[PDB]
């Protein structure tokens, strides 16, 4: 019963509430396996060879279908502000990433493709990238004696590329795994 | 739908090939100059599997 401003006195009335669940197996099948198996291939990126001549290929492709199942759930829910789908944000946050994969791409392609012609290795590059990081990523270069220079620093450009793919492979697979963990796992924990 | 489970089964393998693929890739574009061959890689991949997949690596050197 309430009291309403048009009129003095009490107008009942009986609400129902339909507390409805969603049969998920439909949109399961038609969403959500298709992104995981998407999402399975952001990282893949930083374990293609330089010289394979497809790592753009494979990061813009994994960015679009991204973003096109993005719109797709855009169609479904509701325009409103007040609650963000969970799959959203994990769309929205892959997307981010796969977007910063391409950037990292496009640096270690150009890392790759140095010579003494055109570049100049500094000291400080060399020490790192050649002693210090592969040590810590458990990666063991061949002590190998290249007598022609040009030669040489070809291939120590080409090595350099390969510790930094490396290094964002071990990133990119943590906070991959920490994201969706630290996305899905406490809602499914009542 | 059964066509539908099975579209997602063979999606699923493609995306199984996807990996093998890049990580097949990887293996190819391999030197001495980048990485060194451990004795037991010779020894399965050249030897074991390539009998087992009717294969013979010719050897000629």
């Amino acid at each position: 019963t309430r009291k309403y401003e048009c009129c003095a006195e009490i107008y009942p009335d009986i609400t129902y509430a339909f507390v409805i669940r969603r049969l998920p197996l439909f949109y399961t099948i038609n969403l959500i396996i298709p992104c995981l198996l998407i999402s399975c291939l952001t990282v893949l990126v930083f374990y293609l060879p330089s010289e394979c001549g497809e790592k753009i290929t494979l990061c813009i492709s994994v960015l679009l279908s991204l973003t096109v199942f993005l719109l797709l759930i855009t169609e479904i829910i509701p325009s409103t502000s007040l609650v963000i789908p969970l799959i959203g944000e994990y769309l929205l946050f892959t997307m981010i990433f796969v977007t910063l994969s391409i950037v990292i791409t496009v640096f270690v392609l150009n890392v790759h493709h140095r010579s003494p012609r055109t570049h100049t290795m500094p000291t400080w590059v060399r020490r790192v990238f050649l002693d210090i990081v592969p040590r810590l990523l458990l990666m063991k270069r061949p002590s190998v004696v290249d007598t022609d220079f040009e030669r040489s620093v070809k291939e120590d450009w080409k090595y350099v590329a390969m510790v930094i793919d490396r290094i964002f492979l071990w990133m990119f697979i943590i906070v991959c795994l920490l994201g969706t963990v630290g996305l899905f796992l406490p809602p499914w924990l009542a | 739908p059964l066509v539908g489970k099975y579209l997602m089964f063979t999606m699923v393998l493609v995306t199984f090939s996807i990996v093998t693929s890049v990580c097949v890739l990887n293996v190819h574009h391999r030197s001495p100059t980048t990485h060194t061959m451990a004795p037991w890689v010779k020894v399965v991949f050249l030897e074991k599997l390539p009998a087992l997949l009717f294969m013979q690596q010719p050897r000629h050197h």
